[PDB]
């Protein structure tokens, strides 16, 4: 299958530099154009740069010209985006995509995207607290429980339940930005009341920017 | 509407 | 300033959809009327009622 | 540059309906227009290319057409999994440019929320802050009002809401409201109450606990 | 790879800029390597960041 995988996004200070990679597989980038496209609150979807690896021709959006460079290493079937002199408005999800693959004159594969956060604030790992089931979180023979993932920076945080085996009834809320400048989110799951105390419930929290991995077991409260 | 980075969805 | 024109799209078979257009009041107005015209091609002639000083519309299609 | 003007910005229809969204180029782009879908937490996915041609693997209920500089995307029978954002893109001149997007929501019947409340955990309480979480599960429509009361006094400015997008099976929303206090203030009061107002409820629901009880 | 006297010149200017930190200097130098067609534009944005940090 055709696959594009971006890597390299992360926190960077205003004025700083970052380098993104786009590793392709299942086709040869010498046969297509490769583009970078970003997506941000202020501009939505916004094309950044393209390169035709066979001849090295490149084009750039006016707003990044001189600050970013696109390149490609065909021997590694990989393309790159050097980003210098970064500004707050460069904060975005950065996607790489192909164009002209198999004669299709559209961007028919996109990577999962990588998040670039331009800010002077520093990394901070979250605290993970249980949302314990109780008489105040049950009705109709089902019971809600969860995990509060509080005070982290920057995005993103991922949550799974029982190493991804538990997905039915899971709601992981979008993170909120607290007035402290730190993010916070909750993930809840609804389960049979009768399973509480026989079935183990664990939220697997990963915050890669701070190398925080937490596997928190959530149980009903003692008394 | 407003694109939201966290969800990758427009917020209307 | 920025306004949101809320629209009820009322089709002859009684199905109802809702849509929003945002912009200046004149931009949002022009876009709603243009969208109604386009939908009228497939769903029949439209009439548009304007409650709330224009900021809400009910757009019925003849079928 | 060429701009792409998409309308409506938001469209909400029932399962099975025919929905039509539009995109207008600011000058001639021939047929060099594509349409992309974006689901929650996802990357843009190609649906239609060159104005009218269906990308391989895309359900045939999607279709596109062109009329001069006006382009339309049609979903002939809206499915719950079509709940997503839709973008048009011209590639006729450099830079390629995208529309601002149309958000497509699914209509369904009213459903009142399950309302649950969670005191601060003991772990959190060891270190100076208390978060109180109110949970509204699986309701529709999205509009809802949550008010916090602490010993019967209405709270303002110390709570924050988060809302999921429409669920994959049942098209409902869920919502959390978190009340944040100092540990000191939390232990200074007894009754913590979440009050929920929603169209599916015959009158507002109050879910509360007394600090310290079991 | 190798470079002509013009690209060489741009390398030299960025190397000597006194108000860039080393992450910034090497980021711009990497850009010169990445895309020689962008040499003039990259030199100009390097100059702007250098002046702003005087």
């Amino acid at each position: 299958e055709v696959q594009l995988v971006e890597s390299g996004g992360g926190l960077v200070q205003p004025g700083g530099s970052l380098r993104l990679s786009c590793a392709a597989s299942g086709f040869n980038i010498k046969d297509t154009y490769i583009h970078w496209v970003r997506q941000s609150p202020g501009k939505g979807l916004e094309w950044v740069a393209r390169i035709y690896p066979t001849n090295g021709y490149t084009r750039y959006a006016d707003s990044v010209k001189g600050r970013f460079t696109i390149s490609a290493d065909t021997s590694k079937n990989t393309a790159y985006l050097q980003m210098n002199s970064l500004r707050a408005e460069d904060t975005a999800i950065y996607y790489c995509s192909r164009w002209g693959g198999d004669g299709f004159y559209a961007m028919d594969y996109w990577g999962q995207g990588t998040l670039v956060t331009v800010s002077s604030a520093s990394t901070k790992g979250p605290s993970v607290f249980p949302l314990a089931p109780s008489s105040k979180s049950t009705s109709g023979g089902t019971a809600a429980l969860g995990c509060l993932v509080k005070d982290y920076f920057p995005e993103p945080v991922t949550v799974s339940w029982n190493s991804g085996a538990l997905t039915s009834g899971v709601h992981t809320f979008p993170c909120v930005l607290q007035s402290s400048g730190l993010y916070s989110l909750s993930s809840v799951v609804t389960v049979p009341s009768s399973s509480l105390g026989t079935q183990t419930y664990i939220c697997n929290v990963n915050h890669k920017p701070s190398n925080t991995k937490v596997d928190k077991k959530v149980e009903p409260k003692s008394c | 509407c407003q694109f939201d980075l966290s969800t990758r969805r427009l917020k209307c | 300033s920025e306004v949101t024109i809320k629209v009820n799209l009322i089709f002859a078979d009684g199905k109802i959809q809702t849509a929003e257009f945002k912009g200046t009041f004149e931009e949002a107005t022009a876009e709603a009327y243009r969208y109604a015209a386009l939908l009228a091609k497939v769903n029949g002639e439209y009439t548009a009622d304007l409650e709330d000083g224009g900021n809400h519309m009910n757009i019925k299609f003849a079928g | 540059d060429i701009q792409m003007t998409q309308s409506p910005i938001l469209l909400s229809a029932s399962v099975g309906d025919r929905v039509t969204i539009t995109c207008r180029a600011s000058q001639d782009v021939n047929t060099a227009v594509a349409w992309y879908q974006q689901r929650t937490n996802g990357s843009p996915r190609l649906l239609i290319y060159s104005a009218s041609f269906l990308y391989s693997g895309v359900p045939s209920r999607f279709s596109g057409s062109r009329s001069g500089t006006d382009f339309t995307l049609t979903i002939s029978s809206l499915q719950p999994e079509d709940e997503a954002d839709y973008y048009c893109q011209q590639h006729y001149t450099t830079p390629p440019t995208f529309g601002a997007g149309t958000k497509v929501e699914i209509k369904r019947t009213v459903a009142a929320p399950s309302v649950f409340i969670f005191p601060p955990s003991d772990e959190q309480l060891k270190s100076g802050t208390a978060s109180v979480v109110c949970l509204l599960n699986n309701f529709y429509p999205r509009e809802a009002k949550v008010q916090w009361k602490v010993d019967n006094a209405l709270q303002s400015g110390n709570s924050q809401e988060s809302v999921t997008e429409q669920d994959s099976k049942d098209s409902t929303y869920s919502l959390s409201s978190t009340l944040t206090l100092s540990k000191a203030d939390y232990e200074k009061h007894k009754v913590y109450a979440c009050e929920v107002t929603h169209q599916g409820l015959s009158s507002p629901v109050t879910k509360s606990f007394n600090r310290g009880e079991c | 790879g190798s470079y002509n006297k013009d690209q060489q010149s741009a390398f030299y200017e960025i190397l000597n800029m006194p108000n860039l930190n080393e992450a910034q200097r090497n980021g711009f130098i990497q850009s010169l390597k990445d895309d020689p067609s962008q040499s003039t534009n990259v030199l100009g944005e390097a100059k702007k960041l250098n002046e702003s940090q005087a």
